[PDB]
RNA sequence: ACCAGGUUGAUUCUGCCUGACGUGGAUGCUAGUCUCAUAGAUUUAGCCAUGCAUGUGUAAGCGAAGCGAUUAGUGAAGCGGCGGAAGGCUCAGUAACGGGCGAGUAUUUAAUCUCUAGAACCGGACAACCUCAGGAAACAGAGGGGAAAACGGAGUAAGAGCAUGUGUUAGCAUGUGAUGAGAACAACAGUGCAGGAGAGUAAGAAGCCAUCCCAUCAGUUAGUAAGUAGGGUAAGGGCCUAUUUAGACGUAGACGGGUACGGGGGAUUAGGGUUUGAUUCCGGAGAGGGAGCCUGAGAGACGGCUACCAGGUCCAAGGACAGCAGCAGGCGCGAAAAUUACCGAAGCCUCCAAGAGGGCGGUAGUGAAGAGACGUGAAAACAAGUGUGUGUAAAAACCACAUGAGUAACUGGAGGUCAAGGCUGGUGCCAGCAUCCGCGGUAAUACCAGCUCCAGGAGUGUCUAUGAUGAUUGCUGCGAUUAAAAGGUCCGUAGUCGAAGAACAGUACUUGUUUGUAAUGUGGCUUAUCGAGAGCCGAAUAGAACGAGAAGAGUUCAGAG
RNA sequence: CGCUAGUCAAGAACGAAUCCGAUGAUCAAGGACGUAGGCUGGAGGAUCGAAGACGAUUAGAGACCGUAGUAGUUCCAGCAGUAAACGAUGCCUACGCUGUUGUGGUUAUGAGCACGGCAGAAGAGAAAUCUAGUAGGGCUUUGGGGAGAGUACGCGCGCAA
RNA sequence: UGAGUGCAGGGUUCUAGAUCUGAUACAAGUCGUAACAAGGCAGCUGUAGGAGAACCUGUAGCUGGAUCA
C-alpha cells in the first residue's frame, strides 16, 4: 500500500532516477485515521515488534488544564472553531492537534469563581465564561495517543485566536 | 548457422576438394591476420575449412581416417 | 542560503591537480539576518535532517576584510 | 586458468640464438640433466639471491641492512653454496661479501644436486650411473632411501650418504 | 537480508582466535552475552586448543552436559558461552583455576593461577545512572551493573570485583605513575607504566607510556585498563612479563651488537 | 631497460605490415607413473520427466483410543512450544545509500548476560476420540463429549500521553487518565516462565569522499526549491496534503540516450603505465513476468497465500494441481563445460534432545583448460605387476615387507628471418606451398614422397581475444619549411598562466605519533623422502584523528617606481 | 596602397629627471574586416572580353591563331566568405659570432634605438639547407600507412551559388 | 494500492522495395592522348561559363619554373 520511500521522487538536480528494488514492509504507511466527535470509538492496531498503538475514531471528551489555577477538569467537546493547516477539517468537525474546539465552561466556571482577583486579571475570560463561551486547543495526537487532551486559552491567547473566528 | 550469411571459405590440403560432398557439414577458422583480411594470393577470401562431417581435414587427404559413412 | 566549498583533487598519471567545488544549502536563523551577505565565509554545525536537501546551520561568520580605510594627512602638515 | 601453485621457469626470449644453444648444450651434456627445464629451473632460483643482495646494497636504512644481510650470507653458507670468512658485526665484511654473491653461478647449485655429490664422492664411475642408483633406492641418508636426483645436499650432510647392493 | 545471521566464515573470525585457514569453512557463532564479539572467545574453541580437554563435538558435549565448568563462580551449559579478557575460568573437581590473557603477539591465551587469585576481576566503569525509586547504579564495560556503590568512583576507572560476592572491592583512576595492559592496537599484550597524560576536547584522550625494558609507547586512553592501586599490578601477569621485541632487537640479542 | 625481414638500378629517411615472448577461452595429433587445484559464466534470467535438499520429546506443558488392573498403570492420536526470514544458486535489473572511510541516532530488536524480581478467580471451544456418512480424485460434512503453560472474561498490581513545580536529564512531587495482565513442574536432584533498567546481537534512516561512453544530446525541473501547520511511520524528512515564497541545477557538461552487480583482488610489467574482475571474503538485488498480502521479534517470503498475462499437467468433464538462477539428471542452443554415485567420520547450523535431522559440507568417479616431482636403462644388474599389513565412516590410492619379471615417444620443422640437406625419385606456372618476402613454364636444398639431420619433449601444432613489441598516443617521452600536420587577419568571455622590495598568516604542502588489510601478495622461519603444498611470525596501500615546520605557493603595505 | 592642392580623425617609432600603479599573456563560445570571380537593387558604358558565331590548321578540332561579339570589367547601398589568402615557417617572452649595405629620428661625432637586406662561421639536420642554434618558460590550433573521403546522414548559416 | 488490456502518438534498433546513382577489382575490349622533357599551348590553387571524354576558355594569385642577374 502507501509507502514512505523516496523510491519515486526526483534527485535535487531534476532528473529521475531508476528503480532498483521492489517495495520492502519496513518502509510502510497507513490510512489517515479521521477522529470526529460523537460518542467513544477506539481500535488497536497491532505495530512493528509487536507493540500496540490506540487509534481514535469518534471521541465525545477531553482532559483540559488550566494553567495558572495548576487543576485539571474532564468535559465534554462541542464543535471545532479553528483549525490551521485547513479550513474543511473545521467545517467537517474533525479533531486534531492545534484544532481550536468548544467545551462546556460550567466546571471551570464554578473553579475560578473562587479567586476574588479573578475579574481584573482576565476580564475577557470572564466575559466569556458568563456568556456561555468556553474555549480550549488540543495538544494530543488522537490517532497515535487514542486520546484528546488540552489547555484553556487565557491572556493573549484569547486576544490572538479571537480574531482568527470572527467574520 | 549462426548469422544465416552465406560466405566463401578455403579447402587447404592437396586433394581436400575431393573429401567433402554438397550439404556436408563444415566447421570454418581464421586466416591469422590483425582484421579479417585475405592472405597470399587468393583474392577477397576471409576463412577455410577445418574439419568435414566431424572429422580432421588432414586425417581424411592423408588417409589415416575415413568418412563417418 | 548556498554556500560554495572548493579544493584540489590529485591526478596520478600526469602528476597534476583539478580544481573542484560543491555546494551545500544551510538554514540562516534571523539573529545573522542582516550581518551575513555575499561573498561572507560561514561557519556551519551538523544536525538531523531539516529537510529533502539541508542539513547544517550557520553558527557564526568572519566578516570579509578591511585592513584599514587608508589615513588621508591633514593639509597643514 | 588461475589456480593454486607457482611457475617455475621462464622461457628464453629469442628461440634460436647460437650463442645460448651451445653454451646451455654443453652444461646439460656435463652434468648428466633430463632436459632444459631442469636447468632454467636453477637459474631462476639463483637470479633470485642476485636481487636480493642487489636491493641490501642500495637501501637507506640501516635496520633493515643489519637484520637481512645476517640472514642471507648464513642461509647460503648452510646450503654449502657461499664459502668464505663472512664476519658478523662488522659493516664492511658485510657489505664486501654481499658484492662477492653478486657474480654467483648456476653451476653452484648443480654442484649440491645428490646425483652429481654420489659421483664426486667417488660411489659411482659416472654422472649417468649415479642417476641410476637414486634410481632403484640403492642410495640411503641417515639410514632412510632417497628416491629424487635433484635433493639438494646441505653442508655436512656428506658423512651420511651411503650406497647398497642391487636386489638381485 | 531478511533477518538475523547465524552462521560465521572461518575466513571472518576474529584474528585473535587463532584459528587455522584451510580445515573447513565455518567457524563457531558465539552467543549474545558480556563482552562484544570482537573481544570475546566462545568456550568449546578453549576446551578443543587453548586447553586440551576434548577432541571431538561428542566429548564436548558430555562435558558440560555432566555439570563440570565453571565460570565466574557460575556453572554453565551453553557451548558457545563467550569469555573475555579478565575472566576467571574453573573446574571445581581437581581444583584448577585458570585466567584469559593475550600472548604478546595479540592471540588469546590461558594462565594457570592459585586460588587465591581466583577470587576476583577487574573492570571499566563506563556509566552512572539514576533509576527508578532513587536508585542510584554504575555500569561496566562487560555488561555488569552494581547498586549502591560508592558514590565517589568515576567515568573511566578501574574496579576490582569480588566474584562470591559480586560486589566492587577497590577503585583506581587514569593517573600519572599507574600500571596499564593494553586491550587493542599495535602494542596488544604489552604492560607499562603511565608517563603522561594529553587531555583533549570532544575526542579521545591521549597516554604516554614507559615500559619495564627501556621503550615508549602511546595510545588512546579507549585502549587502555589501569591495573594497580598506584606502584605495582594487581593481578599477575604471564611467564613473560608483556615485554615485546622487534626483529631487530631479536638479532643484536642473539648475534652481538654492530662493531664499529 | 634488447630487436629482425619487407618500397629502389643502388643510398639515406618518414612510415606502416609481418616474425620473435607472456596470459584467457576453443581445437588437431599423441599419451607411462604419482601429488595439489578447478569445471553450462560468455549463446537463451531458455524449457523441464524422476528421486532427494526442514524438521524436532525429556526425570521434568496437555495427554484420546487400545492393552491391562483388589479403585493401579500404560502408551501415546492430536493440541501446545521452538525452528522454517539462515545457509545454497545466479548476475537479469540498477550510474544508485550500488562502493570506500568515519560516526552512533530521530529508531525498533525473540533468544543471551548482569542486577533485580511475581499472594489472581471464572467460563466456553478447537483438533483427536465415538456414531453415522459425502467425493473420480484432490479434499470435506452432521451430532455428542473433553484438556492445557492454548484462549477469552473478572478483580488487581502496573500504566501511555497531557499540564505545572523542581531537577540539562534521569529522577521525584502534584493534578488527570486511555489501557490493563501473569507457568510452573520434576526431584537424580534440576528445568522453565511474567514484569523493569543497562548491556549484547541484528536491521531502518543518516555525514564525508570517489565513480563509464556520446555535444551529430544546451537547456532541464513545477513536489520541482523553500517556509508555516497538520496527518503518517518504529523513527528525521515533500514521505504526503492545505495556504504563502519562486526558487533549485547547468560548457568545471545539467538533462536525455547507450552500457554496467561494486569492491578486497587478477594478468602483463626496470620505471611511468595498459588492460580485466560471473567466479572461495564483504555488501547488494532476484526466484517465468508484473502487482497485492496474512503470520510473526524479523518476509512485501515464493521447496507460504491471492489475481491477471505467457506457458503446461491430470480427469469420471463437474473440477483439481504445479514453477531445478538447490543436488544429481534430461532437451535445446552453441565454437564451447562432469556421476539420476557413498556419507552414524571431519567443519558447522537446527530442535521439546546423554538423541534425532541436514545433496550445507565432506569422500571418491569423469576431463591433457592450470601447477610440482619423476620412468623409458646401467656397465655388471632397470618403473609400471601381485600378495599381506596399513590407511578410511567404509573404502580405494599413498606408505612397509615379500614375491614375480624385463615392458616403456611423439608432435612440428630442415630457401631467408630462424636451429638443422643444393641428397634420391615423381610433377612440369599443373597440382600444391607459403603469417611476410617468395617457390613451380622438364637441371624445384621451398610441392608430393623415401632417407638422414634439428628443436622442444609426456607433450607439441593451429584459431581467437588481450598485455607487450611501440618514444606508432608521447606525464616521464614523438611530431607540424619540403614526408601526414600552424587557424586568411584582428577583437574577446569562460578556461589555463602571471614583477622587484619590506612584512604577515597557517587550509592545502611535507612530516611525526596513533588508527586503518582476513585471503591474496611481500620479508622470513618450521614440519610432510624432495618440490610445489601446510603451519606459525613480522611489516604494509589508499582513507581518517591529533600535533609540528615554514622554503615554495598565498594575503597585505607604500619616504618603492 | 603610386598625378596635384586643401580638409578630417586616430595610430607606429624617437628624445627626455611628466602622471597612474598591476591595470597584464593566450584564448572554446560570441563579434568585426577579407584580392578576384559571383548575386540583389540603382547610376553609367571608352578599352578589354567568359558564352555564342565565323575564317584557317588538322584524320578529327569542338581548342591553341585571326575576325568579330554579349554578361561582366567602373561607381553607390548591401549579401556572400573561398585562394599556392605562402617567407608553404602561430603569438608573447629569453639567451646567443663577425663583416657589410639600407630607411627614420637622436648624438660626448665615438655611437646608439626601431624596422630591414646580404655574406660567411659555429652548431643543427635524412639530406636539400637554416624563420630550422640553445632550453621541462607560458597559452591556443593541429597530424598518426595508402585508398574510399573532406564523401553519406543529421544540424547551423545564405536570395542562390 | 493496482496487475492486465483498449486507442492515439513518439523514441530506438533491424529488414523489404520497381528504379536510379556512387565506389572498388576488373590479363590486355572501344575512342582519343590530358600529365611527367620548354611533354610539343610551362604547370598548379580559387571562382565563373562551356563541353563525347580526358579537359578547354575568361579573371585575380603562386613558383613547387624554363629567370637568385
Ligand atoms: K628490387
Ligand atoms: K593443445
Ligand atoms: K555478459
Ligand atoms: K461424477
Ligand atoms: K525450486
Ligand atoms: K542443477
Ligand atoms: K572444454
Ligand atoms: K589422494
Ligand atoms: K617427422
Ligand atoms: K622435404
Ligand atoms: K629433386
Ligand atoms: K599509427
Ligand atoms: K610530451
Ligand atoms: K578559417
Ligand atoms: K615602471
Ligand atoms: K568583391
Ligand atoms: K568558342
Ligand atoms: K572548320
Ligand atoms: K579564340
Ligand atoms: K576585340
Ligand atoms: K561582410
Ligand atoms: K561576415
Ligand atoms: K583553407
Ligand atoms: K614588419
Ligand atoms: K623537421
Ligand atoms: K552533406
Ligand atoms: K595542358
Ligand atoms: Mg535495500
Ligand atoms: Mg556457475
Ligand atoms: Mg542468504
Ligand atoms: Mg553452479
Ligand atoms: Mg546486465
Ligand atoms: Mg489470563
Ligand atoms: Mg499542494
Ligand atoms: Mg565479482
Ligand atoms: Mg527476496
Ligand atoms: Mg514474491
Ligand atoms: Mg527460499
Ligand atoms: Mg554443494
Ligand atoms: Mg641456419
Ligand atoms: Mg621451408
Ligand atoms: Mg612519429
Ligand atoms: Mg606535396
Ligand atoms: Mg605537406
Ligand atoms: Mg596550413
Ligand atoms: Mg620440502
Ligand atoms: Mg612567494
Ligand atoms: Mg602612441
Ligand atoms: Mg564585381
Ligand atoms: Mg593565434
Ligand atoms: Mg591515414
Ligand atoms: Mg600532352
Ligand atoms: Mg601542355
Amino acid at each position: 500500500g502507501i509507502s514512505r520511500s523516496n523510491r519515486h521522487k526526483r534527485k535535487e538536480t531534476g532528473g529521475k532516477k531508476g528503480l532498483h528494488e521492489k517495495k520492502r514492509k519496513n518502509n510502510c504507511g497507513r490510512p489517515p485515521s479521521n477522529t470526529r466527535i460523537g460518542e467513544r470509538r477506539v481500535k488497536q492496531v497491532r505495530v512493528r515488534g509487536g507493540n500496540i498503538k490506540h487509534r481514535a475514531l469518534r471521541l465525545d471528551t477531553g482532559n483540559i488544564a488550566c494553567k495558572t489555577h495548576n487543576f485539571t477538569l474532564n468535559t465534554s467537546i462541542q464543535n471545532v472553531m479553528y483549525h490551521p493547516s485547513n479550513n474543511e477539517f473545521m467545517r467537517t468537525n474533525i479533531l486534531t492537534k492545534s484544532a481550536v474546539v468548544k467545551i462546556n465552561g460550567q466546571p471551570f466556571k464554578h473553579e475560578l469563581e473562587k479567586d476574588q482577583q479573578f475579574e481584573s486579571k482576565d476580564p475577557v475570560l470572564f466575559d466569556n465564561l458568563r456568556k456561555g463561551n468556553c474555549y480550549a486547543i488540543i495538544t494530543s495526537r488522537p490517532g497515535q495517543v487514542g486520546m484528546a487532551d488540552g489547555y484553556l486559552l487565557q491572556g493573549e491567547e484569547l486576544k490572538f485566536y479571537m480574531e482568527k473566528f470572527k467574520k | 548457422v549462426r548469422l544465416n550469411k552465406k560466405v566463401i571459405a578455403y579447402v587447404p590440403h592437396d586433394g581436400g576438394l575431393n573429401q567433402i560432398e554438397i550439404n556436408d557439414e563444415v566447421i570454418v577458422e581464421g586466416l591469422g591476420k590483425k582484421g579479417c583480411r585475405s592472405k597470399g594470393d587468393i583474392p577477397g577470401v576471409r576463412f577455410r575449412v577445418c574439419k568435414v562431417q566431424k572429422v580432421s581435414l588432414k586425417a581424411l587427404v592423408t588417409k589415416k581416417k575415413e568418412r563417418p559413412a | 542560503i548556498v554556500v560554495v566549498k572548493r579544493y584540489l583533487h590529485y591526478v596520478k598519471k600526469y602528476k597534476r591537480y583539478e580544481r573542484r567545488y560543491k555546494n551545500v544549502s544551510v538554514h540562516l536563523s534571523p539573529c545573522f539576518k542582516g550581518l551575513v551577505n555575499v561573498g561572507d565565509t560561514v561557519i556551519c554545525g551538523e544536525t538531523r535532517p531539516l529537510s529533502k536537501t539541508k542539513r547544517f546551520v550557520v553558527v557564526g561568520f568572519e566578516k570579509k576584510e578591511i585592513k584599514e580605510k587608508k589615513l588621508k594627512m591633514l593639509s597643514e602638515i | 586458468v588461475k589456480s593454486k601453485g607457482i611457475k617455475k621457469i621462464v622461457v628464453p626470449h629469442r628461440p634460436f640464438e647460437r650463442e645460448r644453444l651451445v653454451s646451455e648444450m654443453y652444461i646439460v651434456g656435463k652434468y648428466g640433466l633430463r632436459n632444459k627445464r631442469e636447468l632454467w629451473t636453477i637459474q631462476k632460483m639463483c637470479d633470485s639471491f642476485k636481487l636480493r643482495a642487489k636491493d641490501l646494497l642500495i637501501t637507506p636504512d640501516e635496520k633493515e641492512f643489519t637484520l637481512s644481510s645476517r640472514r642471507l650470507l648464513k642461509k647460503l653458507a648452510e646450503w654449502g653454496v657461499f664459502m668464505e670468512d663472512v664476519d658478523y658485526n662488522n659493516k664492511q665484511s658485510l657489505t664486501n661479501n654481499l658484492e662477492k654473491l653478486l657474480d654467483l653461478a648456476p653451476t653452484s647449485f648443480l654442484e649440491r644436486r645428490l646425483q652429481h655429490r654420489i659421483f664426486d664422492l667417488g660411489l659411482a664411475s659416472s654422472v649417468h650411473q649415479a642417476r641410476a642408483f637414486i634410481h632403484a633406492r640403492r642410495v640411503k641418508i641417515n639410514g632412510s632411501v632417497v628416491n629424487k636426483p635433484g635433493y639438494l645436499v646441505k653442508d655436512g650432510e656428506d658423512g651420511f650418504i651411503e650406497v647398497v647392493e642391487s636386489k638381485r | 537480508v531478511r533477518g538475523p545471521r547465524k552462521h560465521l566464515k572461518r575466513l571472518n573470525a576474529p584474528k585473535s582466535w587463532s584459528l587455522d585457514k584451510n580445515g573447513g569453512v565455518f567457524a563457531p557463532r558465539t552467543s549474545t552475552g558480556p563482552h562484544s564479539m570482537q573481544e570475546s572467545i566462545p568456550l568449546c574453541l578453549l576446551l578443543t586448543r587453548i586447553l586440551k580437554v576434548a577432541s571431538n563435538n561428542k566429548e564436548i558435549k558430555h562435558i558440560m552436559k555432566n555439570r563440570l565448568i565453571t565460570v565466574n563462580g557460575n556453572i554453565r551449559t551453553d557451548s558457545r558461552y563467550p569469555v573475555g579478557i579478565m575472566d576467571v575460568l574453573s573446574i571445581k573437581k581437581t581444583n584448577e583455576h585458570y585466567r584469559l590473557l593475550y600472548n604478546i603477539a595479540g592471540k588469546f591465551v590461558l594462565h594457570k593461577i592459585t586460588e587465591e587469585e581466583a577470587q576476583y576481576r577487574i573492570a571499566k566503569v563506563t556509566n552512572k545512572k539514576v533509576v527508578k525509586g532513587n536508585i542510584p547504579h554504575t555500569y561496566t564495560s562487560c555488561g555488569g551493573s552494581f547498586k549502591y556503590a560508592d558514590p565517589s568512583i568515576s567515568i573511566g576507572d578501574s574496579v576490582k570485583i569480588d566474584i562470591k560476592t559480586s560486589k566492587i572491592v577497590e577503585n583506581s583512576s587514569l593517573e600519572v605513575g599507574k600500571v596499564v595492559y593494553l586491550i587493542k592496537g599495535k602494542n596488544i599484550g604489552c604492560l607499562g607504566v603511565i608517563t603522561g597524560i594529553e587531555k583533549r576536547e570532544g575526542t579521545h584522550d591521549i597516554v604516554n607510556i614507559v615500559d619495564k625494558v627501556g621503550r615508549n609507547f602511546s595510545t588512546i586512553f579507549s585502549n587502555i585498563l589501569v591495573v594497580g592501586a598506584d606502584d605495582n599490578p594487581w593481578v599477575t601477569f604471564t611467564k613473560d612479563e608483556g615485554i615485546k621485541y622487534s626483529e631487530y632487537e631479536q638479532s643484536i640479542k642473539e648475534y652481538g651488537p654492530m662493531n664499529e
